């Protein structure tokens, strides 16, 4: 499965938001699990929806009030413990220059660069309301996605696959033009004339407009 | 009543089309100048052969840039429409961005208010920049074809000029070729042997697809065009959405005594090649269909219009209905009839009175009176029509003066005549059936008797082909298609010497007896390696034209006794089915759009708004047999007309003050139903199901 | 819902966009 790739899983292993926010009521993105019972007032942070709840019926609620990740109350949250940072960066360094896992999108059709820049744009808004001094809640907010973006952008495979996305030799599983082999030959010609630039435009917009805290 | 750019642009384009039509009419008189102009007018100039060639070169030089402008715009519009049609069949219909979604209706967006102006322009600009470098995948293009009225006038004028210059066996047998009612101009028809019936003639497999707003493409298959790769612009399929790119291709493919005056013959040459209007019509088929759909009231009113010549159901049915009204009001001879509610005496009195009345017709009105029953309204004639239809279509016996007249060849709901050793009584019965259909067409009513496509095509005077056999018996049509497809195999005689079929057939019980030969000398000529097309065509014309020739001739003469040979011209089987039999099944949307909802109770339960919703939910949650019984309770007919103009009284539901004691009443002659207001939805449903059974 | 429950008597003032087919409805306005 595309969500079980070691590079994607290595990128989305971040510290859970209860570890840097206690019983406070900061503004986050709130997910709901039908399977685990987080239904009415029990909520979970975004890293919970990534690492937790991977095969569940987890969705995003639009009418989101403030919450504080009631994920450890109903299930065993796998994101309360952060590993060694230097070994994580060394593993990312070794996986970038030895495999070809960066050109494969996830189950939502997103490249690794788009996922990383969306994580950075979300965490810049979410992490500015951190006040320095049942699980432990005395750790810093996670800073890994900035360094991951800075390393992945220094590579002529990830930038090439991101910019040349939606072309002929690049298949997106959530696009209507990917599976056109059972149609009439004229419709195949009309669908193969064009190329896709939705995700590239989204990546450029998230890099320029939504990232107004860095230039690097 | 305000100033607009588009009104002035359309008016200037109309003036340009008028002048171009005058230029075409002037250029068309050159080969007959000395007979038509230099024989009657006392003042005329002398015209030579070289002056006509110089005039043709002058006119072909002075109509280049408007031609380039029109061709670029039409190519971009057709590319956008074809990409939309390609994306419609490859995406999820449940998504709101799909073309076949309820949110894409323009009338539904206006009624939902009771997006922003910046977002619409931003989406239009983003579609404009993405279309330049072919970067428009999985996005529906942003365009408005209704704002392109000035292009259509110039296109119509140039097609008028091109059309005016242009007009001034085994497998290749004319039995396996489609007629003009099933082909597309400038397009390649599908292969009748290598394509199954589910994607070649979908109307034969699904007869319920016939609607007054149904397209031709989803009823008779998808056409194809053989235009790809060729250096000229007209030989390449238009796939690019950009106006600049299409204009670039058009210009790049652009700049890449003597004989008597009778021998002058102009040829169309814009781009270095001969140009026919058929391939221009086939190149922009979707744009022409949408132009005929949205620009008929003004652009289609021009003389010599190509939209009127390519008109669909609504263009022809209006002309037929106004000619029927004119021929009905031309004369003042009435027809009277007395019948009784049974079968045998009803059909006997019908035959006797219809023989006594003109034993062409000039019937002005038809009056029907039921014996020992009251009523003199117009709905009595409709009740008589559905009664004689269900009496003729029923299968009990022949009521003296023996086989039943009609039978089903294998498709439910369609009938073909049974000869049954035809005497003078059966022929007179079929002539009476044809005259009944003729008076039903004349009096703007519906006769619920349904015939097959070839039976209608015999009456209209059209050639029956191999594709009409799919409307007769589809399964053995498919079996014979596989037999043709296996008859060209590499093994050849290996499959031929397996069953050893002959040139004699065993008929069924309704068609007659059995063991009847097709060709002379009978059974002693088996199937050769190459005789199979001949065997198929003789079998098809034997089962469709030889067995029931006399009943078909009798019905044709009966239809021609009332109707002349000037109204069935330019009619088709499908609009004949829609004009006589209506739409077939009963839908909710047209029945909603036909009603009026007269209010006379004066009661204000939340300003009604709930009884009507419960009523339409009851109709929408109702079985089709009960729907036909419901429509029989409205206007004494089991079917609805195809359009609003088939109702001489408008349909009307009229509310009453609330009284839970009586069933709703029907006034058939004015198409009115008086219903009392009730309280419970279940009470309303029970009362409706009790009222419709009568 | 959104569908009208009776005839609107056609209201005049027509631009022909309502006569477009269901397959080509996204390409017209009003
Ligand atoms: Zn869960
Ligand atoms: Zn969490
Ligand atoms: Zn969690």
């Amino acid at each position: 499965n595309p969500d079980d790739s070691p590079l994607y899983v290595l990128c989305c292993n971040d510290t859970c938001s209860f570890t840097w926010t206690g019983a406070e009521h900061i503004n986050q993105d709130i997910f709901e699990c039908r399977t685990c019972g987080l239904l009415e007032s029990l909520c979970c942070c975004t890293e919970c929806a990534r690492v937790c709840h991977k095969g569940h019926d987890c969705k995003l609620k639009r009418t989101s009030p403030t919450a504080y990740c009631d994920c450890w109350e109903k299930c065993k949250c796998k994101t309360l413990i952060a590993g060694q940072k230097s070994a994580r960066l060394d593993l990312l360094y070794r996986l970038l220059t030895a495999t070809n896992l960066v050109t494969l999108p996830n189950s939502r059709g997103e490249h690794l660069l788009l996922f990383l820049v969306q994580t950075v744009a979300r965490q810049t808004v979410e992490h500015c309301q951190y006040r320095p001094p049942m699980p432990d809640h005395d750790l810093e907010p996670p800073r890994f996605a900035q360094l991951a973006l800075e390393r992945v952008l220094q590579d002529w495979n990830a930038l090439k696959s991101m910019i040349m996305f939606g072309s002929q030799e690049n298949k997106d599983p959530l696009s209507a033009s990917s599976r056109i082999g059972h149609l009439l030959p004229e419709e195949q010609v009309y669908l193969n004339q064009q190329s896709g630039t939705i995700r590239l435009d989204c990546f450029t917009h998230c890099l320029i407009v939504k990232c107004t805290a860095d230039i690097l | 009543n305000a100033s607009s750019y588009l009104t002035s642009a359309s008016s200037l384009a109309r003036a340009y089309s008028i002048v171009i039509r005058q230029i075409s009419d002037l250029m068309g008189l050159i080969p007959k100048y000395n007979h038509l102009v230099y024989s009657q007018i006392p003042a005329a100039v002398k015209l030579t052969y070289q002056d006509a060639v110089n005039l043709q070169n002058y006119v072909e030089e002075k109509l280049i840039p408007t031609w380039n402008w029109m061709v670029s715009i039409m190519d971009s519009t057709e590319a956008q429409l074809r990409y939309g049609s390609a994306l419609a069949s490859a995406g999820d219909p449940g998504h709101p961005n799909h073309p076949l979604h309820a949110s894409q209706n323009s009338a539904r967006r206006e009624r939902m208010t009771a997006m922003s102006a910046r977002g619409d322009f931003l989406n239009y600009a983003l579609s404009l920049m993405r279309s330049h470098n072919d970067e428009h995948s999985d996005v529906l293009p942003v365009l408005d074809v209704c704002s392109l009225k000035h292009v259509a006038y110039v296109f119509q004028a140039l097609i008028y000029w091109i059309k005016a210059m242009n007009q001034q066996t085994g497998q290749n047998h004319p039995f396996f070729r489609r007629s003009d009612s099933m082909t597309f101009l400038g397009c390649i028809p599908p292969n009748p042997f290598e394509v199954p019936l589910a994607e070649a003639i979908p109307l034969a497999d699904q007869p319920h697809l016939l609607q007054p707003n149904a397209r031709k493409e989803d009823l008779f298959g998808r056409p194809s065009q053989g235009l790809y790769s060729d250096r000229n612009c007209l030989e390449v399929l238009p796939t690019k959405m950009s106006y600049a790119a299409n204009l670039k291709n058009v210009m790049n493919m652009q700049n890449r005594e003597g004989p008597p005056l009778t021998s002058f013959r102009p040829q169309c040459s814009f781009m270095g090649m001969v140009i026919s209007h058929d391939m221009l019509l086939g190149r922009w088929r979707l744009s022409l269909e949408l132009f005929g759909r949205v620009f008929m009231e003004d652009v289609g009113a021009e003389p010599g219009s190509i939209l009127t010549e390519l008109g669909g159901f609504e263009v022809k049915e209006s002309k037929f209905r106004r000619e029927m009204e004119k021929l009905r009001n031309q004369q003042s001879r009435d027809l009277s009839l007395e019948v009784d509610r049974d079968r045998d005496l009803l059909i006997q009195q019908t035959m006797r009175q219809l023989n006594n009345h003109f034993g062409p017709m000039a019937v002005h009105r038809v009056k029907v009176t039921f014996k020992d029953e009251p009523g003199e309204g117009s709905g009595v004639a409709r009740s008589f029509y559905t009664a004689i239809a269900q009496a003729f279509l029923s299968n009990e016996k022949l009521p003296n003066l023996n086989a039943p007249l009609f039978y089903q060849p294998g498709k439910r709901g369609f009938y073909t005549p049974r000869p049954g050793k035809n005497t003078e009584a059966r022929l007179n019965c079929f002539r009476n059936i044809g005259r009944i259909l003729g008076l039903c067409l004349l009096q703007n009513e519906l006769c619920p008797i349904t015939l097959n496509r070839h039976v209608i095509k015999v009456l209209l005077g059209r050639k029956v082909n191999w594709h009409d056999f799919a409307f007769f018996d589809p399964v053995m049509y498919e079996s014979l298609r596989q037999l043709i497809l296996a008859s060209q195999s590499s093994d050849a005689d290996a499959v031929f010497s397996a069953m050893d079929l002959a040139f004699a057939i065993d008929l069924c019980k309704e068609e007659g007896g059995g063991q009847v030969e097709l060709i002379p000398n009978g059974v002693n000529i088996p199937v050769t390696p190459q005789n199979v097309y001949e065997y198929v065509r003789k079998y098809a014309e034997h089962r469709m034209l030889v067995v029931a020739e006399q009943p078909l001739h009798a019905m044709r003469k009966g239809l021609l006794d009332v109707l002349p040979k000037n109204s069935l011209e330019d009619l088709t089987a499908e609009d004949f089915r829609l004009l006589v039999n209506g739409c077939g099944e009963v839908n909710v949307q047209m029945l909603i759009s036909f009603t009026s909802f007269n209010d006379e109770s004066g009661e204000n339960a939340e300003k009604l708004l709930q009884f009507k919703r419960w009523f339409w939910s009851i109709v929408e949650k109702m079985s089709m047999t009960e729907r036909q019984d419901l429509v029989y309770f409205w206007t004494s007919s089991p079917s609805l007309p195809a359009s609003e103009e088939g109702f001489q009284p408008m349909p009307s539901i009229t509310i009453r003050p609330p009284d839970d004691q009586h069933l709703p009443t029907a006034n058939t002659c004015i198409s009115r139903l008086y219903v009392p207001l009730y309280s419970s939805k279940q009470i309303l449903k029970q009362k409706l199901l009790l009222a419709i059974k009568t | 819902l959104d569908e009208p429950l009776e005839r609107t008597t056609n209201s005049s003032h027509a631009n022909g966009a309502a006569q477009a087919p269901r397959s080509m409805q996204w390409a017209v306005r009003n």
